[PDB]
């Protein structure tokens, strides 16, 4: 005998499922099996032809308890790998869960939303597959007209994010134009666990071409995404920082928006943040900002950000410096001459030189590329030599020459052209 | 220049989640524990539950508070048990206790503005015993008790009454603490409460008392009684011997923990919306002498007695919907020492069944409960119920006809269960008394019920041949035009015609044509009704087939109100031997619009009913005709409040029914008011008559009739207070004015006291 | 249907129990509407249609399981 519906043998559950009070305790037995702490017997249950039986319990319009107990079970089976989640899909379960959304029972539809989120959250296929089954309307409808439950709301915000995540292909554009509006009013909620999955859902959307990003920008969420960057709960900043950092990777006009949102006032704190991973992203977004037009670069300057980049490059670890490097390179690229001087005046020389030893030959090519930029700016000032001297007095000239005898052909071609043209 | 995000990540979040636990199924297991606790030992499970709840606080800090506050307002019969479970959660977590006191206080202020003054007290007495757990500072508790008694100096009286009660009701628990750290202002506060009680007006007492007698047990006002109890307590050095306090087994853990403060409470000001409780009257019929065999019964003034009855009362409230669970939890009642549970469990059930105005639950509820306790306590409880009955009987002389009714009902429906077995000779003292006076009347009305439940001859057997002089007469009809050679009777020949008409199943159109042979026509009805009922006098069904079949015939006759009466008058002259048959016919004649309520009211106060006007069936017909009127008034009001909701082409079609249902309401409410107004008109009439008469003829007023009628007038107010409290203006200006006989005007003034 | 019905199947009744008795008793838990004895002579049961359901519930809690004519009354919910 089993003590209650705890730790039933697989042989028992099958016998109980095949009276409804048996089918209920058995379905519940599978539930407790599929939700145990250690390695759930997901493989064993699927090979017992139980999956199809669980589908019927969903359509139990009369027996509420077994609908819930069953949905719970399947959900913990679609939580496994891609092959296990497939078996559920193959069992025509997708159409069923979308039908369980209608249920007046709070514990059922909420358990159906979750159930759908797992299936869609699998890959791009099952995502679009679920969306094709027109699950967008009901799920969004469950958000029509607070004061709704707290825990429930999260499962929706999560399942929705899984309807935007992953690429190749990207979630149907029409399925986004309709979901976005919802993701906006949600963005103005109060619950962290909800605001978190919100930003994630947004970042997923803004993880593509300028059209996708355009959709998310023309909705007016941007000003809010920057309002959360300063928030305390770290699980809120990361998802929003990505959403923002991904926005700037688009058009120059899509940057002037996030810049006018007040992002250039938060970065100073974002950079000197103890959380190292937040430094990387922060200074990463910095690059795409300085990559834009000139006047925009002139705004990165106005907010005294440059002196920060220097420190982010002269003290911070490597992965944050690699980004601080691009931010400097792009800066010198599109930047103006009177801005280049201001960058040299901030002592960008030595800090930039010290990195001419890294093992990543790519970052090296970039630094040389950034050097040439400063020189071409120095040329139109007739101060060609004056610059060369600085790069020499700080050992830089040696670091550049040490490249002459490097393994990468490009590094030689590049380090040599610099030595020749300006030395 | 611009670069995509390095690394092939996308956040590092779950593509799929797996439900490892649950909230709902958990908050049902937390609720279960917060409930089943106190069913191993007590201090063992409590201590265990203390931590188990804490290990669920990080996630359900706000939920756990929901259950505790709820359990605090729904289960007062466990007060202490939970004041401990909180004291422990306070001994381990401080911020928790504060997040609870702040919760209770808020929850309280809600049920106070929601006119739930009964649940309100439950919480008040909870905060009190929380002082006995170092969870609340003694001062801040007295602070709330300084603004409770402050109300007496503020408005209605019932309002002041409550706060003085909610305060004094708690002292049996938190009195030993209050009068220890602040005994200075304690007596000073008592000096305030003291005066107010004396200042109060005890006008409602005569109406709310079950027994108007003084001996042996007086029925004291629910406050003046409790007060004397608190006095006997203050004198006993605030020492009580019953209340179970588990926290006295946790002196270690508690003393260490700190305390909280009660925010300065200001009672929600009095509005014309607030509905305060009606004054009670402590029911008492037992003292220690009644039970010399068992433990000594806590005094009538003993503060322990205030608790025993209290907890027992609430225990019934919590499980009244289930008799097998009510009686169970009732018998298994705790206590510090041994007490006569039989004599309390019983005195409590009767304390409710006889409570005035109305009981907390349906009358038939207590009938089964007491019967269930006799199965659960075979050789201990029954004897107590038997004596309790004998005692009730001997004290019928000064009882209240209202209560007397429920006693007649319960007793008869009780015997009906146990073969009607009852030593009747026990009540031989009635064989030699005026039939009008209680005891003799009681035995008849009771033997009348036993008959209805069984039958005539059945009762004739069980009662001694000497009691056969009180047995209900052979319930057979009286056919005026029977086999009697009363040939010279008006319309004798015609009555014989109808006789064969019904005996061969006559049509409606037929019976009419025959009635065209009778000299509004009284005799035309005196023949049709007389004839019909007789032919269909075999059983109830045949009679119901009669009123059904020839419904049209009746409708045409009983069209005018005067005609409607004559139908009843005749229908009575035929069944003046079988009161039960009258009740149902008077019932089905109202639900089929043959006659109406306004007609019945008069027919009750008519001269044909002036002989049995004192009998019971006359009122089990009146307080059943009014019920139908109310269930009809509410039926529409409801049906209208569900048509307005539904309103949320079709618009007009629906707004149309709305108007028409509102005029239907205003109409039903009208006839209802007319009925009640007719009642008092007939009462004030027959009462003023009996007064002007006796006060002139030089005789005493207090007659068996005057008493068995004056209470029938009072019973109207009690059993229908909510509604009558709507005609106050009308009544005060038309019916009961200052120019009405004091003895009749008083009965109405006693009514105004219930909620004023 | 039973979740809204106002009629009771009364079983285990004395073969001598009369409609009158049934009436007097069940009238305790509210007003009654209709009563129909069982035949083929008596059969030992009947139906008791109330008006409201609240009255019907009270007959299941109190008038149900009690004794009448030295027999325990057994009442169940009926579908009209």
């Amino acid at each position: 005998m089993n003590q209650g519906t705890v730790n039933w043998s697989v042989d028992d559950i099958v016998k109980g499922i095949n009276n409804v009070e048996n089918q209920l305790q058995a379905t519940q037995a599978a539930r407790k099996l599929l939700s145990r702490e250690k390695q759930p017997p997901i493989d064993n249950i699927i090979r017992a032809g139980l999956i199809p039986k669980f589908v019927s319990f969903l359509g139990r319009t009369d027996c509420s308890p077994i609908q819930f107990e069953s949905a719970w079970a399947l959900t913990n089976i679609a939580s496994g790998t891609s092959e296990q989640t497939k078996a559920v899909v193959d069992g025509g379960a997708i159409p069923a869960f979308i039908s369980l959304l209608a249920s007046p029972h709070a514990h059922i539809s909420e358990q159906a939303v979750w159930a759908l989120g797992n299936i869609a959250g699998d890959g791009s296929v099952f995502r679009d597959l679920v969306i094709k089954y027109g699950a967008v309307d009901p799920l969004l409808a469950l958000l029509a007209v607070s004061s709704l439950a707290c825990g429930y709301l999260r499962n929706l915000t999560w399942t929705l994010s899984n309807l935007c995540r992953n690429k190749n292909p990207a979630p149907p554009i029409d399925a986004v134009e309709q979901i976005l509006p919802t993701l906006v009013r949600l963005l103005h909620h109060d619950d962290p666990e909800v605001l978190a999955d919100t930003c994630w859902a947004i970042s997923y959307l803004t993880d593509g071409p300028n059209e996708r990003i355009g959709m998310v920008v023309k909705t007016g969420v941007v000003p809010q995404l920057v309002k959360l960057l300063g928030a305390s709960e770290l699980p809120i900043v990361t998802p929003a920082l990505r959403a923002i950092g991904n926005i700037v990777t688009g058009t120059d006009e899509q940057t002037q928006v996030v810049i006018d949102a007040g992002a250039l006032a938060v970065f100073p704190s974002l950079l000197t943040n103890p959380k190292t991973n937040i430094q990387k992203e922060a200074t990463w977004t910095m690059s795409n900002i300085t990559a834009g037009r000139q006047d925009q670069i002139q705004q990165v300057v106005n907010h005294g950000l440059v002196p920060f980049l220097v420190s982010v490059l002269s003290k911070a670890d490597f992965k944050t410096q690699k980004e601080a490097v691009w931010a400097v390179t792009n800066y010198t690229s599109g930047g103006t001459v009177e801005q280049i001087v201001y960058l040299v005046h901030c002592g960008i020389i030595e800090p930039l030189m010290n990195l001419l030893t890294a093992k990543d030959t790519k970052i090296i090519l970039v630094i040389l590329d950034a050097i040439s930029n400063i020189f071409q700016a120095a040329e139109k000032l007739g101060e060609t030599e004056k610059l060369s001297i600085m790069i020499e007095e700080c050992g830089g000239l040696d670091k550049i020459e040490a490249l002459q005898n490097h393994e990468n052909e490009s590094v030689y071609k590049a380090s040599l052209s610099l030595i020749e043209k300006y030395f | 220049s611009r670069r995509r995000h390095s690394d092939e990540n996308d956040g590092g979040q779950p593509h799929k989640r797996r439900k490892t636990s649950d909230a709902n199924e958990t908050e049902d297991h937390l609720e279960s524990l917060i409930c089943k606790v106190g069913e191993c030992s007590l201090e063992s499970n409590l201590e265990g539950l203390a931590g188990v709840l804490e290990a669920d606080l990080p996630n359900y800090k706000s939920k756990i508070l929901r259950l505790l506050c709820t359990v605090a307002r729904l289960l007062p019969e466990k007060l202490t048990i939970y004041t401990t479970l909180v004291g422990l959660l306070n001994a381990r977590n401080y911020n928790f206790g504060g997040e609870f006191v702040e919760a209770m206080i808020r929850q309280l202020k809600e049920s106070l503005k929601a006119n739930n003054y009964n649940e309100a007290v439950y919480l008040v007495r909870f905060l009190s015993d929380l002082v006995n757990c170092h969870v609340i500072a003694a001062p801040s508790m007295v602070a709330m008790f300084e603004n409770f008694v402050s109300v007496t100096q503020e408005v209605p009286q019932v309002r002041r009454d409550w706060y003085v009660y909610a305060f004094l009701s708690s002292l049996p628990w938190v009195g030993k603490e209050l009068y220890e750290k602040k005994d200075a202002e304690m007596d000073r506060i008592f000096a305030n409460t003291e005066s107010y009680l004396k200042r109060r007006q005890k006008t409602h007492v005569p109406m709310l008392q079950v027994w108007t007698a003084d001996k042996p047990h007086p029925q004291e006002e629910y406050l003046d009684c409790l007060w004397a109890q608190i006095q006997k307590l203050k004198k006993d050095r605030w020492q009580e011997r019953h209340i179970l306090r588990p926290y006295l087994a946790f002196d270690s853990i508690l003393c260490e923990a700190l305390q909280h403060n009660l925010p300065p409470f200001t009672p929600p000001p009095h509005t014309e919306d607030s509905v305060y409780p009606m004054p009670r009257v402590i029911f008492r019929m037992f003292d220690y002498t009644d039970d010399p065999e068992g433990p000594v019964m806590p005094g009538s003034h003993s503060v322990e007695r205030f608790v025993i009855e209290e907890n027992l009362h609430c225990i019934i409230k919590s499980h009244w919907k289930e008799r097998k669970t009510c009686a169970a939890q009732l018998v298994s009642y705790p206590g510090k020492n041994k007490i006569p549970l039989n004599y309390h469990i019983v005195e409590v059930i009767f304390a409710e069944l006889f409570q005035l105005p109305a009981p907390p639950h349906i009358d038939v509820m207590y009938t089964t409960l007491l019967i269930e306790l006799c199965k659960l306590q075979p050789g201990s409880l029954p004897q107590v119920l038997a004596q309790a009955t004998e005692m009730l009987y001997m004290r019928l002389d000064t009882m209240n006809t209202t209560c007397v009714d429920r006693f007649i009902n319960w007793f008869s429906h009780h015997l009906s269960n146990f073969q009607f077995r009852w030593s009747w000779e026990d009540w031989s003292d009635c064989l030699s008394q005026d039939p009008e006076s209680p005891k003799p009347k009681f035995v008849r009305e009771v033997l009348e019920k036993c008959m209805r439940l069984s039958y005539h001859q059945r009762i004739l057997d069980i009662v001694p041949p000497t009691f056969s002089a009180l047995c209900p007469a052979n319930p057979t009809c009286i056919y005026k035009y029977g086999d009697e050679s009363s040939n010279s009777l008006p319309g004798h020949s015609v009555a014989l015609c109808l006789a064969v008409a019904f005996k061969s199943k006559a049509t409606n159109d037929e019976i009419f044509s025959i009635l065209k042979d009778v000299p509004f026509n009284p005799l035309k009805i005196e023949v049709f009704v007389q004839t019909l009922l007789h032919l269909a006098a075999k059983s109830f069904s045949h009679s119901f087939s009669a009123l059904a079949k020839f419904h049209e015939v009746f409708k045409t006759l009983a069209e005018s109100d005067e005609g409607k009466l004559h139908v009843l008058r005749v229908m009575f002259e035929v069944w003046r031997n079988h009161p039960q048959m009258i009740a149902v016919l008077v019932d089905k004649m109202i639900r089929t619009q043959i006659v109406d309520c306004a007609a019945v009211a008069n027919w009750i106060f008519s001269s044909e009913l002036s002989r049995d006007f004192t009998r019971l069936f006359v009122w089990e017909i009146l307080h059943s005709t009014i019920r139908k009127m109310n269930k009809h008034v509410l039926k529409i009001q409801k049906e209208l409040e569900e048509a307005k909701e539904k309103l949320a082409r079709k618009d007009g079609v629906l707004e149309e029914q709305i108007e028409r249902l509102q005029e239907k309401v205003e109409s039903a409410q009208s006839e209802q008011k007319n009925l009640f107004l007719v009642i008092f008109q007939r009462f004030i009439m027959i009462l003023t008559e009996h007064l002007v008469r006796c006060e002139t003829d030089g005789t005493s007023v207090l007659t068996p009739w005057y008493k068995n009628c004056i209470e029938r007038l009072q019973q109207i107010f009690l059993q229908h207070h909510q509604i009558i409290q709507q005609y106050m203006v009308t009544l005060e200006n038309l019916l009961f004015t200052a120019e009405l006989d004091p003895h009749i005007l008083a009965v109405f003034q006693q009514f105004c006291a219930l909620q004023a | 249907l039973l979740k809204k019905s106002c009629t009771l199947y009364v079983g285990n009744l004395s073969f001598y129990t009369t409609e009158e008795q049934i009436y007097e008793l069940f009238s305790k838990s509210g007003d009654i509407k209709k009563i129909i004895m069982g035949l083929d002579t008596a059969c030992g049961f009947c139906f008791v249609e109330y008006y409201s359901r609240a009255d019907a519930e009270n007959a299941m809690r109190y008038i149900n399981g009690t004794r009448l004519d030295d027999r325990i009354i057994r009442t169940d919910w009926d579908a009209g």
